[PDB]
């Protein structure tokens, strides 16, 4: 017996000051242990 | 004072990981945005409360 875990997912919320400050942004992957995100 | 904040990923609830479905869901237009909106507006007002 093999069990199926559905391939991981989440909301992506972008973190920004005003664009009238900078084009630099940070990004949050909601509820993700992101050791998997670079592997993707 | 509050309740457990929930975002329901509308298109993935309607049909998880099929574009054969997702391109049909797109014919219905705004509903799957206005749901995500609403649920996000309710989640945001928990922090308000
Ligand atoms: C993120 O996920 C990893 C698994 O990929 C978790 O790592 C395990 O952590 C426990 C406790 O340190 C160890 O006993 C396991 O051997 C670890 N496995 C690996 C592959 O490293 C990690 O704890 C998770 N962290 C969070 C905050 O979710
Ligand atoms: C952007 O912010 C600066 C102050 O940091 C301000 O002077 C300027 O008026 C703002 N931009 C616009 C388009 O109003």
């Amino acid at each position: 017996i093999l069990d199926i875990t559905p391939c991981s997912f989440g909301g992506v919320s972008v973190i920004t000051p005003g664009t009238n400050t900078s084009n630099q942004v940070a990004v949050l992957y909601q509820g993700v242990n992101c050791t998997e995100v670079p592997v993707a | 004072v509050s309740m457990t904040k929930t975002s329901v990923d509308c298109t993935m609830y309607i049909c998880g990981d099929s574009t054969e479905c997702s391109n049909l869901l797109l014919q219905y237009g705004s509903f799957c945005t206005q749901l995500n909106r609403a649920l996000t507006g309710i989640a945001v007002e928990q922090d308000k409360n």
